[PDB]
DNA sequence: CTCTGAATCTCTTCCCGCGCGCCGTAGGAC
DNA sequence: GTCCTATCGATCTTCGGAAGAGATTCAGAG
């Protein structure tokens, strides 16, 4: 190809094939007017030394180049690896009617939605619109409806909201390290540009919002479309592929939403009377005379689906607050309320969403999970949980928690100065007065946040758990736990030196106050080589996965029972003493290998090759059982293939 | 106490404590101080050309016996100035000119010449120049060269368990590294026996060099071992012990006489016993049989009657063979002394590897394992064997690896020569043996004393080395062969190959950055990085934890915070604010100088390794204004180690709090308080905020401000003191003060500013002034503001007001929520200039012209072009407008197209056009503004030297010889025409006259030669007629999706335009502008951000007290009341101010600058306490507890409990959104394979890569799959059809098979391989 | 006299996207 | 100045990758 006027793109293989063909013209010559041994051995071996750089250049003594030492790329060259065709252009390729943008949240959004820009749905719908101004006579053909296209006529509008009315959108962010990781949106127009995405799902593309670009493919087909539907929307996917556990895990503000909403405040407005239910509990706390964590007493109903599955619905009078009766008005009706009765967080909220779907199903845990969302949100407004820097407690134990510790580090120094300790032994001990001292300011400063709050029973102060605005962050679960607040308040303690080796005199201060020089100098060599892991661990962690995906890849479950009576056995892990993990976890929706026995003899208990779903595993947690035996993939006597028995549970289902 | 004129007009309330006893050098020093060390001759030869040349010349063949010799060389100022180069595209560059000397000698006679031509300064090529911002223009382009930080030159010992056969062992190595020429390994044998290589080539055993030397073994073991000696006297082989030789190792035999016994059989041996031994004088003593036939011998053994061998140096004894020898006569036998321990016997056990005999046989060795192929031959192999070590054209430790190599070895002197020699290796040898014996250590590879800095000033005189070192080939053969007769220097060279190594270096090596020109910080961080990368060093790929990580010597020296986070973190560094390059490169840093108990203000520079010899304090260290201590005990750094020392033990003390950080983290406030990484992240982003529309001043800063913005070159600083004369936004002219002004001058720096231009970024540049007409200005004042500074502070971005709470979950996660009002008032928009440029060519098919006569379009488009063929000035456009109607013969109009999606205003044009080509009435258009302002400007002189001058005549007739009958309605040179005697005074008017006009005439050849400048054409790239390009300017907004960060790290997009109903106010109805989210500062540690908002709270709240006394009609000594109560705020701040001193006027005009918040300083490490923000707080009328209850717009309710509000800075970073947003739906399509084109610049498609399709694959996602990868893609055919099926709304595809697929297959079969499709 | 141990050499692999920026055969002979 | 033909067939490709595995080279001996 020609580039920048009148000068030919250096195209490599046409220089590699120049240096054949002109060792070639010479030697037809040399050889038809009868050189001599050693003329034509010159001219064949620099022929076959030509022939080399054409196939595969540089697997000769040096590779041949025309510049600056750059190789020319061979064919070979050009057939493998990371810039050849089988990665680069066949196992995945560039597409069209595709676009990205940078990503943005949208609280507004149902779960199933995302918002795209116009511009954006415009460019990328273009051939459906064709097919719809046609299809109106609006425009006469292509020629027509392109023009008025470009015009960006009053009328497109009103058609691109109907092209788009309901066609599923492919959004994936990259590296996507698994599944989840593609999925499909309907989209929702936009005056913007940015992408807005639904809050709950950035969790499951490791999407922050911090500027993270997003790309967008629309599916062209009918069959596209009904994959797209079928198996990636979003709602279809509220679980994790690898382990039972949600993936709508809630984003930290929901969280301190609710749990803000939900504790008890001793003292309060309008503590103590009683009511008939949430709507009056809602008007009761909007009109603003009760305050939302305050006790009460409230009549409650709640529904129970029976043995055969149908709702049982009951009342009662229940004990509790302004803000779990509210709480309540978001569930639905098939949970019973003492999941809610109680000042929620992060894993407490995750099991309520997970004995959703235990209980009810996915089509409701879906939109609970919505109205969660959304309630989370406006109760976090309006508690205005700010943070600021008078709420950084600093237990004044502290002060002599140190000026104690000192003295005994100088005693372990003082039998130094006598040479009466070793010099290992000095220091293997003081880091272990230091450690002493450490765990006493940790826990000092936890016990001054919690201490913080106490007030008055309108007679006689009295003790509450603590609305210091990072407590609750901490004891919520919404951000930075223990290890955190411990940092900025408590102190940030031992440091490690570049070969791990500890330091001998720690970080005794706090983010509150200030660093010093040298604890700040210091403080580096923990962050630079927590950032140098990031970087470089990065590239291996994707050798790992490509070297999986292609050993694995060739797997595909292909019948429904091999036919097998073998398999393995489960236990807890038994080990370092107490156990690390519990049956439960292993051999839940496996299948029974062998026919499992009650604890003792002869009473069979679980059929020979029956799915141990929960209620089978409750089951046996009710059994004094230890070990269990239960078909694995490794065992499956299906060839070319896996059987689904032996598989067991598909964790996304 | 005194601020200069732009100090004296906001100053900054400090809160230092610390008195800063060294203030800051120049920022850039690093660079210019390196370029300037290039540039200059210097006769002490090292460093520059000079050296360079002197590495080369004399230059001679032996067959010509004759030579070319450099004398000097010369340095023309530059073709072009630095603001044209960079207009016409050229490179500001200075041409080089060196005295050759040729001299011809003679066969026969003594060498007198025949003749010698001194050339007249022969052209040797155009070596680019530095800009005093420390940058290099190379295409226009702007371009900066990192300095590189390297492995030094010298002798390196080092050692490693596991990565080395891991039986618990280590395995020692010692490497001589050269600056130019071969490295040379010694290692060991895991067996310990020894070995060399050169350039990482094949183990050899090690004593082949010394046998390349030409050592007999003799020789080596005299050098290398210790002797023992048998004496064969007063009875058979007494043995000569010498004490000290047996301790802590167990007398397994019998040694003892003469009274009481030493030590008997079986035990150790201790210094009593030693004692006991020399005081019984054991200088010959009995010991038996089994210990000399445990010896090897020391020397050589024939018998001489015989005259034939009976034992060698090395060979091993036995009885029998002592026997036999000493019965031969030889009645002393030597021997080694090789305890395991101590002496462990190395060079013996390679003398069991070594296959050599002596010298030659091993130079034979040499030659065949280092040039197999080649024939081995005497007189051949000395021509590898000498330029390997001994060779000045092959190898060169220069002085820095000769200081080094000899420090190392412990030598008491540092002049040495760049070769090695003998002894110099043998030492070698002999401190790695030491190692081994276990008598010695090794280095610290990644220590800042040993890897150097390599600057501009010295990357750049390697490369024309390079080129000496082609000319050098050259220039020998011409010689050789040449006559001498008609030869003259500029014949014997050329500058072809010098000007390729340095036109390819400053052009396009891994180190000639292009400039981050984006605000005035980039470009200084960028000026000062420091890089490992690049030729000679490491690579990004290939190097881990060992040089990733800080070390405990980067302290003062390299900012720890401050590297590029990614696949390179701390390959890149960033020099640390106070340090410096040591004279040989190493890093130095300043430290205070503390003379018994006292801190005396002197600072020495340390490097690296002097630092470890002393015990030095912690800057924060308090003092008694006498300086000694307060405390009775000090924490101190020592060797690595930190711990606390007495008063009067400590031996140095840092020189300020800044001293460990970057400029780049230096500009943090509060920084005492932040995580590392969120330190890292901000000082990362700092540098990427772009130039909003408006800059003013950080409300809270660290007082680098002042420096950063001045020092970076960007604003423009007054080169002399003066009074304004006029200013006008593109123009500011001072008339200097004759105490500064040069005697035959006019007296008058004008300063043409730059206006709106690209960045290399984009951003927009516009100086604008900061004096008013009449107004005093002092030498280094700023008098215009650059990009982003305002009064010289450096501004990168905008003290949004903002509230941290969170917002019904629009700030979620990270994202901000704005308020309509930010946008609304222009804070945040920006401007961005693009440049477009059409070409135009003398192609095959003929010459292309511009016009508007365009073939196929009408005045539909046109009606924007003028009549020559080039858009309006002012024209504002749009995709697909016709910027310049080119158009091609045989006529095609291919013409310059707006590319689609931008848009913008064409701010200017520029034409360029060949020699001997015909101008049109837009050249004509830039020609007429051009030479107009170069005649004002020069008039401007002219003018003041005439009116000067006529004052000449007027003032000496008026005072005396007096001819005023009438006057001054006259000409004032046709005063000479009035009647005045030939009296001197009429002869004064003669001469006067005469001086006036060779006044004109001055200007009368100054004046043509500015216009010749402007006249000529330019110097095009072959093939091409004219070119033009045209500017857009586009004024983008602030939008969601533009991504917004604090200095803190923190970040986010923006996540929505909140209308101003909606923002939060509080209890006065003032809404907030943003709203930050609260859980990222304690779920990332970064809550030195809170500080700053509360600062930033009381820097408002000063200002709010202001603002209402300036409103209320206050008279100045109240209001100067007011802001001194300001200024002495808090404890025993640095800072000290008398507003009593500043004549009301200049407190008038500083009121009116504290008028929005009074800006403050809290240096890195030295802040503010927080008792001292709040009785700032207090001093406003504000709140001390920081907060302020809110109410939400939406519905008038309070928000339970108080939240954060306060003025935060904030900066728009570069990642704005609609450079990125994209979407394709068909397009250009690739050639070799029809997969889609990729890119923004070019429409294209998003890659479905590889990993998408695994996860297409993991759901049962068939179908979508087969489209992505060949419908959607690839079937040349499929695409087309399904296209169309679409528009039909068929919602159907026909698949196929790719067409990148059949390009696989003809890939293989273009090998012999035959690869096919098949059937069944 | 070469058979199983071990020893030195080369070959091969090293995240995914993305956006900029520039830079892009020479020398000799007729 | 343009067109055609060839590369260090009279040097010196960078030491600062690890690894990890194989092909290919050598011990102590039956
Ligand atoms: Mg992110
Ligand atoms: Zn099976």
């Amino acid at each position: 190809v020609p580039l920048d006027g009148g000068r030919f793109a250096t195209s490599d293989l046409n220089d590699l094939y120049r240096r054949v063909i002109n060792r070639n013209n010479r030697l037809k010559r040399l050889l038809d007017l009868a050189a001599p041994d050693i003329i034509v051995r010159n001219e064949k071996r620099m022929l076959q030394e030509a022939v080399d750089a054409l196939l595969d250049n540089g697997r000769r003594g040096r590779a041949i180049t025309g510049s600056n030492k750059r190789p020319l790329k061979s064919l070979a060259d050009m057939i493998k690896g990371k810039q050849g065709r089988f990665r680069q252009n066949l196992l995945g390729k560039r597409v069209d009617y595709s676009g990205r943008s940078v990503i943005t949240v949208g609280p507004y959004l149902r779960l199933h939605q995302c918002g795209l820009p116009k511009k954006m749905a415009l460019e990328l719908f273009k051939p459906f619109i064709y097919g719809k101004l046609e299809l109106r006579g609006l425009a006469t053909t292509i020629k027509a409806a392109k023009k008025m296209v470009e015009r960006e006529e009053a009328v497109v509008w009103d058609i691109l909201d109907e092209v788009i009315r309901e066609h599923p959108v492919l959004l994936n962010r990259a590296p996507t390290l698994h599944r989840l990781g593609i999925q499909a949106f309907e989209p929702v127009l936009i005056e913007g540009k940015a992408i807005q995405l639904h809050p709950l799902v950035c969790a499951a593309y490791n999407a922050d919002f911090d500027g993270d670009q997003m790309a967008v493919h629309v599916p062209l087909t009918l069959e596209a479309q009904l994959e797209a539907r079928a198996l990636m929307m979003s709602t279809n996917n509220i679980l994790s592929p690898a382990n039972g556990e949600p993936i709508i895990v809630p984003s930290q503000d929901v969280v301190l939403g609710l749990y803000y909403m939900t504790r008890d405040c001793v003292n309060a407005k309008g503590e103590g009377m009683v009511l008939t239910g949430p709507k009056e509990a809602e008007r009761l706390y909007r009109s603003g005379l009760a305050s939302l964590h305050a006790r009460v007493k409230v009549r409650i109903t709640e529904y129970e689906k029976d043995a055969n599955g149908e709702l049982v619905a009951k009342t009662s009078l229940k004990d509790t607050t302004v803000g779990r009766a509210i709480l309540w008005m978001i569930v639905p009706k098939g949970l019973p309320y003492s999941i809610v009765n109680q000042a929620l967080g992060k894993k407490a909220i995750s099991k309520m969403l997970n004995t959703c779907y235990r209980i009810l199903g996915l089509k409701p845990t879906v939109i609970f999970a919505d109205q969660i969302m959304y309630t989370g949100f406006a109760y976090a407004a309006r508690s205005g949980a700010s943070v600021g820097i008078d709420d950084m407690v600093i237990p004044e134990k502290k002060h002599e928690i140190i000026s104690e510790a000192e003295a005994e580090v100088a005693e372990i120094q003082e039998q130094f100065q006598s040479g009466l300790v070793t010099a290992g032994e000095r220091y293997n001990k003081v880091i272990d007065i230091w450690a002493a001292a450490n765990d006493r300011v940790s826990k000092a400063m936890m016990d001054n946040l919690q201490t913080e709050t106490v007030i008055n029973r309108d007679g006689q102060e009295e003790k509450q758990v603590s609305f210091n605005s990072i407590y609750m962050m901490a004891d919520s679960g919404a951000r930075g736990s223990a290890a955190q607040i411990r940092q900025l308040a408590g102190m940030r303690g031992l440091m490690a030196k570049p070969d791990g080796s500890i330091i001998e005199t720690p970080i005794t201060a706090n983010f509150r106050e200030g660093l010093n020089v040298l604890q700040y100098f210091i403080s580096t060599h923990g962050a630079r080589k927590g950032l140098a892991d990031t970087a470089l661990k990065t590239a291996n962690s994707g050798y790992l996965t490509r070297r999986l995906v292609d050993v694995a890849q060739d797997l595909v479950v292909t019948e429904d029972d091999c036919g097998t009576h073998e398999g393995i056995m489960m236990t807890p892990v038994i080990e370092g003493g107490d156990v690390k993990e519990p049956l439960r976890d292993r051999v839940l929706g496996r299948v029974t290998a062998e026919d499992v026995l009650k604890p003792g003899t002869a009473d069979i208990l679980v059929p020979r090759n029956t799915l141990l779903h929960e209620q089978w595993c409750d089951l046996l947690e009710e059994n004094s059982v230890d070990a269990v035996k239960v078909r694995s993939v490794v065992s499956c006597d299906t060839d070319f293939g896996v059987c689904a028995h032996c598989y067991g549970r598909d964790l996304a289902r | 106490m005194v601020y200069s004129y732009t100090e004296k007009k906001r100053i900054r309330k400090d809160f230092g404590k610390r008195p800063q006893v060294l203030d800051v050098p120049y920022l850039l020093s690093i660079q210019l101080d390196s370029f300037q060390k290039f540039i200059e001759q210097d006769p002490e030869g090292q460093y520059g050309l000079e050296a360079a040349f002197r590495s080369v010349f004399p230059i001679q063949s032996y067959s010509g016996n004759s030579e070319l010799q450099y004398v000097s060389y010369r340095l023309g100022e530059p073709v072009f100035d630095v603001q044209e180069c960079q207009i016409r595209g050229v490179t500001y560059s200075a041409p080089l000119r060196v005295k050759l000397r040729l001299v011809i000698y003679e066969r026969e006679a003594p060498e007198g010449t025949v003749k010698d031509i001194k050339e007249q300064e022969v052209y040797m090529g155009e070596i680019p120049l530095m800009t005093d911002n420390g940058t290099f223009v190379i295409n226009g382009t702007e371009r900066v060269i990192v300095s590189q930080l390297h492995r030094s030159p010298g002798v390196f010992f080092d050692s490693d368990k596991g990565k080395t056969h891991s039986s618990g062992k280590v395995l020692y190595n010692a490497r001589i590294i050269p600056y130019r020429g071969s490295w040379l390994d010694f290692e060991f044998d895991p067996k310990d026996n020894l070995f060399v290589r050169i350039d990482r080539r094949r183990k050899l055993p090690a004593t082949i060099i010394l046998r390349a030397l030409n050592y007999t073994t003799e020789q080596i073991l005299d050098l290398f071992f210790e002797k023992v000696i048998f004496e064969i006297r007063d009875n058979k082989l007494q043995m000569e012990l010498v004490p000290e030789r047996l301790r802590g190792e167990t007398a397994s035999f019998d040694i003892e006489a003469n009274g009481k016994v030493y030590v008997e059989k079986g035990r150790r041996i201790t210094a009593r016993h030693i004692r006991q031994l020399e005081k019984d004088d054991v200088k010959l003593i009995e010991v038996p049989v089994e210990y000399i036939a445990g010896k090897v011998v020391a020397k050589d053994y024939i018998d001489e009657s015989t005259g034939e061998l009976i034992c060698a140096a090395n060979m091993e004894l036995s009885l029998d063979l002592l026997a036999k020898l000493s019965q031969s006569g030889h009645k002393r036998i030597e021997t080694l002394f090789t305890n395991d321990l101590d002496h462990g016997p190395y060079i013996s056990e390679t003398l069991r590897v070594d296959p050599t005999n002596d010298r030659l046989s091993a130079l034979v060795e040499i030659y065949r394992m280092m040039r197999p192929g080649e024939p081995p031959t005497r007189e051949a192999a000395e021509s590898l064997f000498e330029n390997l070590f001994f060779s000045e054209d092959r190898y060169d430790l220069s002085a820095v690896g000769r200081m080094k190599f000899n420090r190392s070895l412990l030598r008491e002197e540092i002049e040495g020569s760049g070769i090695l020699s003998k002894d110099d290796i043998i030492d070698v040898m002999k401190k790695l043996i030491d190692i081994r014996n276990g008598k010695g250590e090794v280095d610290d590879i990644d220590h800042l004393g040993n890897r150097r800095i390599r600057s501009v000033g010295e990357m750049a005189e390697n490369q024309f080395r390079v080129g000496l070192v082609r000319v050098e080939r050259a220039v020998k053969e011409r010689l050789s062969l040449g006559d001498l007769d008609t030869l003259m220097p500029q014949d014997m060279i050329n500058a072809k190959p010098i000007s390729a190594a340095v036109k390819e270096f400053f052009g396009s090596s891994q180190l000639s950055q292009f400039m981050d020109q984006n605000n005035p910080l980039s470009e200084i961080t960028h000026k000062r990085r420091i890089s490992a990368l690049g030729p000679g060093g490491l690579t990004r790929e290939r190097a881990g934890f060992e040089v990733r990580d800080v070390h405990p010597t980067h302290y003062g020296r390299v900012c720890p915070i401050e590297t590029p986070e990614g696949p390179n973190i701390g390959l890149i560094n960033s020099l640390s604010v106070y340090a410096q390059t040591n004279e040989y490169g190493f890093l130095e840093t300043p430290y205070r100088k503390v003379t018994d108990g006292v801190v005396t203000d002197e600072i020495h520079y340390l490097s690296a390794i002097e630092e470890g010899n002393y015990v030095i304090a912690q800057a924060n260290s308090n003092l008694d204004e006498e300086g000694h201590f307060v405390e009775d005990l000090v924490t101190c750094r020592s060797k690595g180690e930190s711990s606390l020392f007495s008063r009067d033990q400590v031996d140095y003390m840092d020189v300020s709090t800044q001293q460990v950080v970057s400029v780049g983290a230096s500009l943090i406030p509060f920084l005492e308080h932040d995580d590392a990484n969120r330190a890292l992240m901000g000082a990362n982003m700092q540098r990427q905020a772009v130039p909003t529309l408006r800059a003013d001043k950080p409300l809270v800063g660290t007082g680098m401000e002042r420096a950063v913005a001045v020092d970076s070159g960007v604003t423009a600083v007054a080169k002399r003191g003066g009074v304004v004369q006029y200013v006008d936004a593109s123009r500011i002219v001072i008339k200097v003060n004759e105490d500064e002004m040069y005697p035959g001058e006019a007296g008058i720096d004008i300063y043409n500013l730059t206006k709106y231009t690209r960045s290399n970024q984009n951003t927009c540049i516009n100086q604008m002034p900061c004096v008013s007409l009449g107004e005093p200005v002092e030498r280094g004042d700023v008098l215009a503001d650059g990009p982003s500074t305002d009064l010289g502070e450096l501004a990168l971005g905008q003290n949004m007001r903002v509230a941290f709470m969170p917002w019904n979950g629009y700030n979620f996660e990270d994202s901000i929520l704005v308020s309509e009002r930010v946008v609304q008032e222009d804070r945040f928009t920006t401007i961005h200039i693009q440049e477009l440029a059409c070409v135009s060519r003398d192609t095959k098919l003929g010459p292309e012209e511009i016009t508007a006569d365009i073939p196929n379009v009408g005045e539909a488009a046109l009606s924007k072009l003028d009549e020559s063929g080039i858009v309006y000035i002012g024209a504002e456009v749009t995709g697909g407008d016709i910027l310049v109607g080119k158009v091609t013969p045989k006529v095609k109009d291919s013409s310059l197209r707006v590319p689609n999606g931008v848009s913008g205003t064409v701010i200017d044009v520029q034409v360029f056009t060949r020699d001997g080509v015909e101008k049109d009435k837009r050249a004509l258009e830039i020609e007429e503004m051009q030479l107009k302002q170069a005649k004002k400007d020069l008039s401007e002189e002219l003018q003041i030297l005439e009116a000067g001058l006529f004052s000449r005549i007027r003032a000496v007739l008026v005072a005396g010889g007096v001819e005023a009958e009438k006057l001054d309605k006259l000409p004032r040179d046709r005063w000479l025409e009035l009647g005045l005697t030939d009296e001197e005074k009429q002869n004064q008017l003669e001469q006067l006259a005469e001086q006036y006009d060779e006044l004109k005439h001055e200007f009368e050849k100054k004046l043509e030669a500015k216009r010749r400048k402007i006249t000529q054409g330019d110097d095009l790239a072959p093939g091409v007629l004219k070119i033009v390009k045209v500017y857009l300017a586009v004024k983008r907004r602030i939008q969601p999706g533009d991504k917004m960060a604090g200095r803190h790290g923190n970040k986010g997009v923006i996540s929505k335009i909140n209308p101003i109903e909606d923002m939060p106010y509080d209890e006065n109805g003032t809404p907030v502008d943003i709203v930050l989210n609260p859980l990222g500062v304690p779920s990332r540690m970064n809550i030195g951000q809170i500080l700053e908002t509360h600062l930033g709270m009381a820097a408002k709240g000063i200002g709010d007290k202001i603002n209402a006394m300036l409103k209320q009609q206050q008279e100045v000594a109240k209001l100067r009341e007011f802001i001194q109560r300001a200024y002495d705020l808090g404890a025993d701040v640095r800072q000290k101010v008398d507003l009593s001193t500043f004549s009301d006027e200049e407190v008038m005009r500083l009121a009116e600058n504290l008028r929005k918040g009074m800006p403050i300083a809290t240096p890195v490490f030295d802040g503010a306490k927080e008792a001292e923000i709040k009785e700032l707080l207090k001093l406003g009328d504000l709140p001390t507890s920081g907060q302020i209850r809110l109410y939400d717009g939406r519905t008038g309710e309070q928000f339970e409990r108080p939240v954060t509000v306060g003025y935060m800075y904030m900066l728009k970073l570069n990642h704005l959104v609609d450079d990125k947003m994209h979407a394709r739906s068909t397009g250009s399509y690739s050639l070799v394979t029809q997969q889609p084109l990729g890119g923004k610049a070019q429409f294209g498609g998003q890659r479905f890569g590889e990993m998408e399709v695994w996860a297409l694959e993991a759901y049962g996602a068939a179908y979508t799959l087969q489209e992505m990868l060949t419908v959607k893609s690839d079937d040349v055919n499929g695409r087309t059809k399904m296209y169309k099926n679409i528009v039909d709304g068929n919602h159907q595809m026909e698949p196929g098979m790719p067409e990148s697929f059949n390009v696989l297959l003809k890939e293989i079969r273009s090998l012999g391989i035959n690869i096919e499709l098949e059937d069944e």
